[PDB]
């Protein structure tokens, strides 16, 4: 009988404050191959009076120590989020989001405090600014490497476009987010930017990043259906799921819509002591 | 306020009463630790005494 | 029920400890009944081709139902200040049966014609669900941990600079 | 799983003919372990206090029901890193001395 | 006033003075002891608990312009909250304290 | 191997007695084996106790 | 190992002389000497300025 | 056993028509420090055909005699709502929302007929216009005045920028309404302009506007908590709460979050045979 | 947690050879606390309205049931900073007097 | 290092050295085998695991500047994570443990 996993770390200025999966947590993750940033909305319960004083305070969301020594960590924390099965003590954990909290709630009353919070990806960008000029004239692949160094990621592009000049591309950026705002927006709808965990991804809409990690799927919680885009299905918990990956389908109920088809959008419902365990998929033709 | 006892002995116990080897062992690595650590810093305050 | 084979004649069935205290609390207490409840919920998933499947299964606090007489008027004030109680756990012995964390829900009296001497009264416990039921203790103050406080708002209590020092090193 | 050192008789470390600490496997430092873990006495453990045998207030001591003693020994035989569950206790109390049987069940 | 508790070992931060601190207070054998964070950089590391000696002690800390710290009585975790007080004073203040104080 | 340098340009920093524990158990862990017993009971948990103290 | 690490801890620790210390020297400085130099900046009284 | 009173009248032209906290009644109240103006949702029920008629035919959003001798009561009638408690015949009811009615529906069926009136604070100004020139050159404070003559409430201004001039400030405005918006967007976000009850009010975020009328608060049905911008709780119908007001804090399971805040947001959810008889909170720190 | 100045079997401030008005720790000044509590008579206590025992509506006035000046004895040991709960109240009421007697439980 | 398990035959990719890496595990008779690819494209195939010396033998693959692959001992399946280990290092660190081969 597999037991699941499920922690949330955070960041703390002392250390890491893991909160284990003993406690009642409610996670939701919805990621997308787009230019707006993935959200985690978290429920958490049970946390006592020395916990809610170490964690509460810390969501503050105004500005101190002004004179700001160096950047990051000094406005904001970040949390992390893993989840897999344990099997005869045997472990097969993954990491499925990063990011920073930036909302603060308080759910439920007593005799049980809950909480929410609001989770988004690369959100420190959104105060750091821009020091290091755009190129004047350049082709598409520079632009990108340069929004890599600039954010602080690495990166990967593969398209078509990538011996295509551009002129003047990046010239009215006012902070750092708005760069992925710029990647997407010059060759619409065909070559999708986005951003996953610390990587940022350039490509084709329907090109697979990996070619030779086809996770074959044939086991099916939601039953396959055409998608009026592709397919859409869901699963129970399986790690190898990434966005912009391939999958091979073979189906039992609809044996009509096996094929490859590459992610495009991802879902996650993971709690610890609800029945919800999901991931939920919507896929593009592999071309 | 509260007392603070940082002796290498209550790691022995009472099981440990018929033992010569590990008693042995333990009470030589006490003694060793006080010879270069606590006599150390009464010889070195004595030598700082102007 | 099997088990300890004692040999002592006059021994105690029932007996409700003050776990801070090592103290019995409403020792004069007839018993008619002693219920004990488990509950769990395994959470299951329907797969596609006809079958199901179980990940995990939950477990909810236990709950232990006593049903009593009180042969005086002492005991029902006791009843009374035990379901009162909020900041004290209690350890309950049945007959064979040790249990810990356990803190009273409700009671119930009644006033009949059948009972005039003594109330007929119902009570209830639920477990106070706690993980890592084993604790670490340290015996020296100075071996504990850190913990955090972080970010209070800081006040201002009105007071010269003078008096500090006055107060500090004059001793004033 | 586990492993732990020979010990004779005495809880002192025993050495085999030729000069070498041996390492016991599995099953036989389970019993080493348990053997030991009877043996505690409350409130001696440094870096954790509440654990052992509570001898000398629920045993030795004038009690009223003896089932504190029954769950204080049942606790100390568990919490060894293989011992699953325990089979039978006994309690016998027959005279001046108090015994103890019990026959725990381990994974390997 | 500094807002306190009786446990052994804690570190609370606030935003006093146009400046934000972290201070650290343990218990260790015989007396008390500190650490004190600004900005997010140490400053010191083990700075004992006496009454009325100011805690820290070099100009390149206390300040150009920034405040400084003192307990009115040699401190027990014990007594926090009851008789035992941090105070913080400002630059002006804490001047004028250095001041009087010889 | 689990040496720490405590004593820095700023001061001495001391650690809490679980960062020490669990450093000494990781050394006489990697001394003996990945799966020791490190219990009071046994006479390698009381070494470890003696060195930690 | 151990046994090494302490006793070099304490000859680290014993040796705090001020052509030997570091850090902690400024205490072996507080002893008789005044304590170090506060930075500081200069600045401007009476800058002109006209305007509306 | 105080009772509680909750009276909704309206401004008939032959006169006032009161419902009184007898029938069913049920309003939910919400304000803000913002230049969107209030809102309120009514709920009533048990209205017979004679005040069925004499109301509901009233509130007809065309417009009659076009001539329009006179304005405001010629167009949109007029809502008061006062709550308050009434214990041994003593009152202390206190008025929370003055406003105009504006969308009108039927929500139960018969048996039992029930409407729901959706009401706005100064809705009477998007149907005037502007007849005096604002001025060309001046100070914020007299820009200020000037709208508050315009729009005919009694206003109260006091902030760090009152002594800025700014050039052509409304030159560009076409009826009464955006006054406010104007007013707001010069130094946003420092400086909050919002019309509260009958009486404008422009101000730093930060500060009281009373600040010897600093309400105590120790009694919470919802137990305060940390909200990122400051603090959030709930307590029954108190009438000292108000906007941009001040509360001292003093809590029990939560005593690391006591301080001096000041009132950002409030809702209201009254009702005179329901469980809900509430409000709900929001804080900033003080300066 | 408590404390309070002693004080004899009359009310008064008890002084030491040396003078010395003591400051007399817990147990004793809660003994002493609830002597002067069940003693303080109601109506008496100015900015405190029924506070204290109702000797002369509930005792010393002719009464049927007699549950009344248990409840409100009860009280006023009860309200005590200290007092957790009360163990026994007999109530004798066998001769020409009214007998009370009352067994306390506190935190230490 | 490589975060891996006792199964007598797995995988692992993970990005290191600023690219990204997938190494399979397999047991073949006796001696471990191992497969490495780089970008999802092969480097080499079937090498045979042994202790100290690298995985990747050859200059045109482990680096114009990237990195390699170190066992400390020879690999057994049911050893990993409990005493043996293998460690990935970068191009100036094996560099120089390349000339100390010598």
């Amino acid at each position: 009988m597999k037991k699941r996993i499920l922690r949330v770390t955070f960041n703390m200025p002392y250390g890491p404050e893991v909160i284990r999966e003993d406690l009642d947590v409610r996670v939701r993750i919805m990621k997308a191959a787009l230019r707006i940033q993935n959200r985690a909305t978290m429920e958490i319960f049970g946390l006592t009076t020395q916990l809610r004083e170490s964690l509460l305070s810390q969501f503050t969301a105004w500005k101190h120590r002004q004179r700001q020594v160096g950047r990051e960590d000094e406005l904001m924390i970040k949390v992390s989020v893993e989840a897999g099965y344990s099997d005869q003590g045997r472990e097969q954990v993954s990491r499925v989001f990063v990011g920073e909290v930036a909302i603060v709630d308080i759910i439920s009353p007593p005799p049980d405090i809950g909480i929410r919070i609001q989770c988004y990806t690369r959100q420190i960008d959104r105060t750091k600014t821009i020091r290091n000029m755009p190129p004047a004239n350049t082709t598409f692949v520079k632009f990108v490497e340069w929004g890599a160094n600039e954010m602080g990621l690495n990166f990967i592009c593969d398209t078509s476009y990538n011996d295509q000049v551009l002129k003047n591309p990046g010239r009215s950026i006012t902070v750092a987010s708005a760069i992925l705002a710029s990647i997407q927006d010059m060759y619409m709808p065909d070559v999708a930017a986005f951003v996953d965990d610390d990587i940022l991804i350039v490509k084709d809409r329907d090109k697979v990043i990996r070619p030779d990690e086809v996770t074959n799927v044939n086991s099916f919680v939601g039953i396959p259906s055409w998608s009026e885009w592709g397919v859409e299905f869901q699963c129970l918990f399986e790690p190898s799921i990434r966005v912009a990956g391939g999958v091979a389908v073979e189906s039992l109920m609809n044996p009509s819509v096996n094929g490859n088809y590459v992610i495009t959008a991802l879902e996650y419902d993971l709690a610890s002591r609800d029945r919800p365990f999901y991931i939920k998929v919507m896929g593009s033709p592999a071309a | 306020l509260p007392a603070y006892n940082s002796d290498i002995q209550q790691a022995l116990k009472w099981l440990h009463n018929q033992a010569p080897g590990i008693t042995g062992l333990i009470q030589r690595k006490a003694q060793w630790y006080d010879r270069f650590s606590r006599q150390f810093w009464a010889n070195w305050e004595r030598d700082v005494f102007h | 029920m099997l088990g300890i084979f004692t040999s002592l004649l006059s021994s105690r069935s029932f007996s409700i400890v003050d776990q801070n205290t090592n103290q019995l609390v409403a020792a004069d207490l007839r018993i008619s009944r002693v219920n004990t409840r488990f509950s769990s919920v395994g959470q299951r998933h329907m797969l596609e081709d006809g079958t199901t499947k179980m990940d995990s299964r939950t477990i909810h606090p236990m709950e232990i139902i006593v049903e009593v007489f009180c042969p005086s008027i002492d005991v029902v004030d006791q009843i009374n200040q035990l379901l009162l109680d909020r900041d004290t756990l209690y350890k309950v012995i049945t007959r064979g049966m040790v249990f810990e964390r356990m803190m009273c829900t409700s009671e119930a009296l009644n006033q009949t014609p059948d009972m005039i001497s003594a109330t007929p009264a119902r009570l209830t416990f639920s477990q106070v669900l706690v993980q890592n039921p084993k604790p670490i203790m340290f015996r020296n103050a100075g071996d504990s941990s850190m913990i955090d406080r972080g970010l209070a708002l800081a006040e201002d209590v009105v007071g010269s600079a003078g008096d500090l020092f006055d107060y500090a090193v004059n001793g004033v | 799983s586990t492993s732990t050192i020979r010990t004779g008789t005495n809880n002192d470390i025993l050495l085999d003919d030729n000069g070498n600490m041996v390492i016991l496997r599995d099953v036989e430092a389970c019993a080493q372990d348990v053997r030991a873990a009877m043996l505690m006495r409350t409130g001696e453990n440094i870096f954790d206090v509440n654990s052992g045998v509570g001898y000398f207030e629920y045993i030795f001591s004038p009690q009223k029901s003896y089932d504190d003693a029954r769950k204080s020994i049942a606790d100390a035989i568990l919490s060894s890193p293989d011992v699953t569950g325990i089979e039978q206790l006994d309690i016998d109390i027959t005279g001046e001395v108090f015994g103890v049987d019990a026959k725990v069940i381990t994974i390997h | 006033k500094i807002p306190l508790t009786a446990v052994p070992n804690q570190a609370i931060s606030f935003n006093a003075g146009s400046s934000y601190w972290k201070i650290r207070l343990y218990q260790n054998m015989d007396m008390m002891n500190a650490d004190i964070s600004r900005d997010g950089v140490i400053v010191c590391h083990g700075v004992r608990c006496f009454g009325g000696i100011p805690l820290l002690q070099y100009s390149h800390q206390y300040r150009p312009d920034y405040g400084n710290f003192v307990f009115d009585r040699d401190a027990d975790w014990t007594l926090f909250g009851d008789g035992i007080n941090l105070f913080y004073l400002d630059g002006a203040e804490f001047a004028e304290y250095q001041a009087l104080a010889t | 191997m689990a040496n720490y340098n405590y004593i820095v340009d700023t001061g001495v920093i001391v650690a809490d007695t679980a960062d020490v524990l669990s450093d000494v158990e990781a050394e006489f862990r990697a001394a003996l084996g990945a799966n020791i017993n490190l219990a009071a009971s046994t006479p390698q948990g009381s070494l470890v106790a003696a060195e930690a103290i | 190992a151990r046994s090494s690490v302490m006793r070099n801890e304490a000859r680290i620790a014993n040796t705090i002389n001020p052509n030997v210390s570091f850090g902690t020297f400024l205490d072996a400085i507080c002893a008789l000497m005044g304590i170090e130099r506060g930075s500081d900046l200069s600045t401007f009284g009476y800058g002109v300025q006209v305007t509306g």
